[PDB]
């Protein structure tokens, strides 16, 4: 605020830059990043691969090499991506489970890329879409480990 | 027979004409007067009644439409035949079959019904109808009449009144509904009145009081028209989607009752409504509380009743922040005496057969004393004297509610409620025939003020001056406070030649202005680009700085225009004659609305009336120079600038200052202390304020460092031109 | 942060053109705003023979401010919205004028009693009728100051006082006694209602009033009413449960913190509806320290 | 002159008058969206000072829209672009910085209701079976739990 009238701030530049991301990451705890960085990279391969897929792989690259006809690399790792799209399924398969696993009762930003999620429309990406709704309610009830405990309890 | 509900218009004169389809009986209606005067009004009276017989519906619908063209032959005859410019003219249809059906889409049913005619209805001018129906369920079977009445006044506006009949004195109840039960033989209201009252204001130079919604309606469309020069507008609205009212009424308990009334049945001298409507600014809808004396009961004065619409419609209207307009034409508080007491109070002369030795008290006989004594009237003692035994009056403590120390109370309840309600919400203040005493202090606490010509804005009368001197000093109250005072004071911000043009001018400042203090400002598309140049240019020799502000003519190439600084057309000034070695006003800039200050460099010479009262005075006239602050200028500046802080608008002056006058008598006028509060006033706002040295202006020692930026940094921005000093 | 004692008295402002246009009503506004903002007492007092009219009145009557503002009149002073001259001047025209004569005058009585009488001859008929105008213009001018007089006398104090708009009357002598535990119960009673108001500042002034006059009725029993009406009794009360410390006085002070513990209780109840994902996490903080049998009560739900 | 006053920093430019509406114009409108977005920032946590409030606009300005486009906030134009493209999502897809502003606003309630008890940890039972009333069951287990 006092530093501010003169516009004397590279060194400064560099430390509220420096500072700024850190504590930007950190606002809302360790789920700051547990949020942000899986959900965030969640929509990273989803809208990745939803462009990728509207029809099939020819006329759909000729879609996407005319949307950026000029040029195609980054659209070529997208291609090389969805290659190993069984490689990708498991390791989906890996970040939610162990989200999906730890997570239950979360919020509305997530919800609303499942119900994005839940769109999508490939033989590969088919557990995702089953993965999208069995989570949904086993998140309602479960019958993970806690619930084990808890069910053991009961009985 | 009787079931013909003809006795609900037996406050009537009425003459029989021959029709056929004998059903329908017209007759033509003459006001029924006295004596005195003679009648107004010539209606067109026909009362019917069908008995012929889903299916119903559409039945009904072929008889009716028969009806209607038949009917309005027929009264098309008569209008040919001989027009007396008819007005409210009655229509009764009863139905005295039963069908069975839900009363909305009967509401819809009505409004088709009433509008595929439309031009038609307003040739024959048509205002009044009356049907029934009688509707049951079902399973019930017990047919019950349902009065649908039609209330539509100027204007094709429509208000639908439906009901259910029922009980002992039977009551039309069903929402809300205007008339939520009266029985059913209401003999006929004579408009005489509302004439009468209409007379009385036109005579007393004004409006009546229920007319101005109305006198809002041709305002607003002259807006409408003016104001898309202006700006890009939508296409109008529709008449009848541009406006709606809800009166607001007093229940037993002084308690805010939302009621669709009847105009004229107030019981004081004071009305509320709401209104929200579509306006330019606003073509989503804006509210504002609008609060107004009765000028024809009594004067306007100011009762506890009338206090308590004004305070608790005014504490809604705080509680969401949207704008209180007050329309303040009046006489100040109630005044009475207790009537009681007058006429029955004794005086105790010194000697009964000479007064002029004086009297000892006021009294009353104890046959007098002991009855009204009972009932908190008066506060008396007990004498003797000359043999007799007399009441001594102590305290006048007064049966008569609304005349005493209460209208005080309430009243000071309403200005400290007022008084936060300027620094809370916006205020608004009309003149329009004269405001004495209160009504004045409220309206400069109002804050804003337009002022029609020959109103005037006075505390004290300029008869009663001239009896305490001795002499009638002066001629008119206007001499105090018309806008040859006001205006030239600065007190009134705008002067207007009628009623309508002050409402219009009501409107047009409210075009710049946000709908409630919680609401952003309303923004325009102006048709002024802002890519453009100005094309008059300032000089280093004084002139007029409207030319820089709102351009001028072009000298060469007429009918051009030198484009000023803002949107053409849009510089719409105030308190204009008052210090007019500065300039201040509202304008749009790209069609954002902010207010602006800017001040003259040429030397005004001023003129200063004489006070006759003071026979010394002569009428002056002072050179004020250009580029100097005085103390009127800087007061004018402190105004403003607070004012429309108020408002919540950015504040632009165009700074040209040579200094501060420094002479014995300005000094002496205290244009320091003004400086402190300019201060203070700024450290008061809240929005952004613009201030830009315009080519060959110059500012020096005390107009800089009065407003340097650390007073509210957080708020305020300075620049200046190259050509400035 | 001073008290006021304003010896009040103005009949109101100046009204010829010169000083008008020269724009008193501005300033005259612009005290109305700032007593709006006094927060501490205001003790008013019109002395006698004094009189105070219209917009100054208007512009400081205690309704503005009742938590802060009392009004005092002596018994010799007048107070209205209108001096007698003008409301004499709309409320006694002609017709009052000679009506007042008619009702009161034996002389002028007498005269209409004549002019009451059928089958008089033109003689007396036109005579009586000179009667009447001379004997009531010879008469006007005092019953005109009657008349103002009789005007003012309706402005008094017993229907402000009835009507809940003064506090007292005093009598200059030892208005100064009185005022002076006067003022120093309503700074005190103040003092404490800042007490409470920090403690809980969504109460309303009304209510944390009726709190300290319940607690001390209550308390003190309900025999003992009676003893809240004498302002420097209270006075001697309410500083030795304040000031005497550590006795069994604190009592009050109990109570209040009763209440800051339940208006606490509530604004958690608010945060939790408004943001109930706070709970959870608002208690483990909470209860990094509390009794291990609270711990157990934990465990028991 | 008005080379010395800027050069001395009571004013912030020297302007040419032909440019002088169009410049205002955009800069005021821009000002103004500034305050409104201030008013509801200081409505979230009362603590912070409007000149904090300064710089964390500002700041979430180079966030938001990259450490690259500083420069861009001195230009009228392009923030004001940038302070509307926010306010238009309203019970729709909301931005980031309101989940922020939720968030800065719920962290102070915590603290409020942490310094209170804090003044008063002996109240924490009673206030808890309230607090339990909701989440409850997973909120007995991590109790018992730990």
């Amino acid at each position: 605020a006092t530093l501010n009238r003169k516009s004397e701030r590279e060194v400064f530049f560099m430390n509220t830059q420096s500072i700024v991301q850190l504590v930007q990451r950190y606002r809302s705890g360790i789920r700051g990043h547990m949020k942000a960085v899986v959900m965030d990279l969640l929509r990273q391969y989803l809208r990745v691969e939803t462009q990728f897929q509207n029809g099939h792989y020819d006329k759909c690259v000729f879609a996407l090499r005319e949307e950026n006809k000029s040029d195609m690399n980054t659209v070529l790792n997208y291609i090389f991506s969805h290659a190993q799209v069984t490689k990708k399924n498991l390791l989906v398969t890996m970040l939610i489970d162990q989200l999906c696993g730890r997570d239950p009762t979360l919020t509305d930003e997530l919800l609303n890329i499942l119900t994005e999620l839940t769109q999508l429309s490939k033989t590969t990406n088919a557990k995702v879409a089953l993965r999208a709704r069995q989570v949904l309610i086993a998140s309602h009830l479960p019958s993970y480990e806690l619930r084990h405990n808890q069910v053991e309890s009961i009985f | 027979a009787f079931q013909l509900e003809l006795n609900r218009m037996r406050n009537f004169d009425l003459t029989a004409i021959p029709c056929a389809n004998h059903k329908m009986h017209l007759y033509l209606g003459a006001a029924k007067v006295e004596v005195g005067t003679e009648v107004t009004d010539y209606r067109f009276f026909v009362r019917a009644i069908i008995r012929h017989s889903e299916a119903s519906f559409e039945y009904l619908q072929n008889e009716g439409e028969r009806l209607l063209l038949e009917a309005m032959d027929e009264l098309e005859v008569a209008f040919n035949n001989t027009n007396v410019r008819t007005d409210c003219n009655h229509i009764f249809l009863n139905f005295v079959p039963t069908v069975i059906m839900d009363p909305s889409k009967i509401e819809e049913s009505v409004r088709s019904m009433v509008m595929r005619y439309g031009s038609r209805l307003w040739k024959l001018r048509v205002l009044q109808a009356e049907l029934k129906i009688n509707i049951r369920l079902t399973p019930t079977g017990k047919a019950i009449p349902i009065r649908l009445f039609l209330t539509n006044e100027s204007g094709y506006y429509l208000d639908i009144s439906l009901y259910k009949e029922v009980t002992a004195q039977i009551m039309f109840q069903a929402k809300q509904g205007p008339l939520h039960g009266m029985l059913i033989n209401t003999p006929y209201v004579t408009k005489d009145l509302l004439q009468s009252k209409r007379f009385q204001a036109q005579s007393l130079g004004t409006t009546y009081i229920y007319d101005i919604p109305e006198m809002f309606r041709q305002s607003l469309i002259k807006l409408w028209e003016s104001m898309s020069t202006q700006a890009f507008l939508p296409s109008p609205p529709l008449p009848s989607d541009m406006l709606t009212y809800t009166e607001l009424v007093l229940d037993d308990q002084g308690q805010l009752v939302h009621m669709n009334r009847l105009p004229g049945g107030n019981e004081i001298g004071m009305v509320a409504w709401k209104m929200t409507f579509k306006s330019p600014e606003y073509p989503e809808g804006r509210d504002i509380i609008v609060i107004g004396n009765d000028i024809t009961y009594r004067i306007g004065s100011f009762g506890p009743q009338e206090d308590l619409l004004f305070l608790r419609a005014s504490e809604l209207a705080r509680a969401e922040g949207i704008p209180r307009i007050y329309v303040s034409a009046n006489s100040g508080a109630r005044i009475g005496l207790a009537e009681e007491i007058r006429h029955m109070f004794h005086v105790a002369w010194v000697d009964p057969e000479d007064p002029y030795k004086g009297y000892r008290y006021l009294y009353l006989t104890p046959q007098d004393y002991k009855r009204v004594s009972a009932l908190n009237s008066v506060h008396c003692e007990h004498v003797e004297d000359e043999g007799e035994s007399r009441y001594k009056i102590t305290d006048i403590i007064g049966k008569e509610e609304g005349i005493g120390p209460e209208n005080l109370r309430g009243s000071g309840m309403i200005a400290g409620e007022s008084s936060l309600a300027y620094n809370e919400i916006i205020t608004i203040s009309l003149v329009t025939c004269r405001a004495i005493g209160i009504g004045a202090y409220l309206v400069r606490l109002g804050q804003r003020t337009i002022q029609v010509e020959n109103s005037h804005l006075i505390l004290t009368g300029a008869g009663a001056l001239n009896k305490v001197l001795g002499r009638e000093v002066y001629t008119s109250n206007n001499q105090l406070g018309g806008i040859q005072i006001m205006h030239n004071n600065g007190v009134t911000h705008c002067t207007v030649c009628d009623d309508f043009e002050g409402v219009f001018t009501v409107l047009h400042w409210l075009s710049y202005m946000p709908k409630s203090v919680h609401s952003s400002v309303p923004l325009l598309n102006s048709k002024d680009p802002i890519d453009r140049i100005i094309e008059f240019v300032p000089t280093k020799t004084p002139y007029d700085p409207r030319w820089m502000l709102a351009g001028r003519p072009h000298p060469t190439q007429k009918g051009q225009w030198l484009s000023g600084f803002f949107d053409y057309g849009s510089f719409s000034e105030i308190m204009q004659p008052w210090a007019q070695t500065v300039v201040v006003g509202r304008a749009r800039l790209g069609g954002i609305p902010v207010g602006v200050v800017a001040v003259e460099t040429r030397t005004v010479e001023l003129s200063i009336p004489a006070d006759p009262a003071n026979l010394d005075s002569e009428a002056k006239i002072i050179q004020q120079a250009g580029q100097v602050w005085f103390p009127d200028s800087a007061f004018k500046t402190y105004q403003a600038i607070k004012d429309f802080n108020r408002e919540g608008l950015p504040l632009m002056v165009f700074a040209n200052w040579r200094g501060f006058s420094g002479g014995m008598k300005d000094m002496y006028d205290q244009v320091l202390k003004f400086g402190a509060y300019i201060v203070d006033g700024l450290r008061e706002c809240c929005q952004p304020v613009l201030v830009y040295i315009p080519p060959q202006a110059e500012l020096r020692g005390g107009s800089w460092v009065v407003i340097d930026s650390s007073i509210n940094p957080r708020h305020m921005e300075m620049y200046a031109d190259r050509e400035s000093r | 942060g001073l008290p006021l004692m304003v010896f009040a008295n103005w009949r109101g402002f100046s009204g010829g053109m010169k000083d008008m246009y020269d724009q008193v009503l501005k300033f005259g506004a612009y005290i109305v705003d700032g007593l709006r903002e006094c927060c501490q007492p205001v003790l008013v007092y019109i002395p006698p023979q004094a009189e105070l009219r219209g917009g100054s009145w208007v512009v400081i009557d205690s309704s503005i401010n009742p938590r802060h503002m009392e009004m005092y009149a002596d018994r010799e002073s007048r107070g209205s919205v209108l001096e007698p001259e003008g409301t004499v001047e709309i409320k006694f025209r002609r017709k009052d004028l000679v009506k007042t004569m008619r009702r009161v005058d034996p002389v002028y009585i007498h005269l209409a009693e004549r002019l009451g009488t059928p089958e008089l001859s033109t003689a007396e008929r036109k005579e009586l009728e000179n009667k009447l105008k001379e004997r009531e213009e010879f008469l006007i001018p005092i019953y005109h100051q009657v008349a103002v007089q009789f005007a003012d006398l309706h402005d008094t104090p017993g229907r402000m006082q009835e009507k809940g708009v003064i506090s007292d009357i005093l009598d200059w002598k030892t208005s100064r006694t009185f005022f002076y535990w006067r003022l120093r119960r309503l700074l005190l009673e103040d003092l404490v209602k800042k007490k409470i108001h920090n403690a809980n500042p969504e109460l309303t002034d009304g209510q944390i009033q009726a709190m300290l006059r319940r607690w001390f009725v209550e308390v003190e029993g309900t025999v003992k009413a009676y003893v809240w009406d004498n302002n420097k009794d209270l006075a001697e009360w309410l500083e030795k449960q304040l000031t005497e410390e550590d006795g069994v006085h604190s009592v009050i002070e109990e109570n209040i913190k009763c209440i800051s513990r339940d208006y606490v209780l509530k604004q958690i109840r608010s945060l939790v509806q408004a943001n109930p994902e706070v709970a959870m996490d608002s208690i483990i903080h909470m209860t990094q320290h509390i009794s291990p049998t609270q711990r157990a009560e934990v465990i028991r739900i």
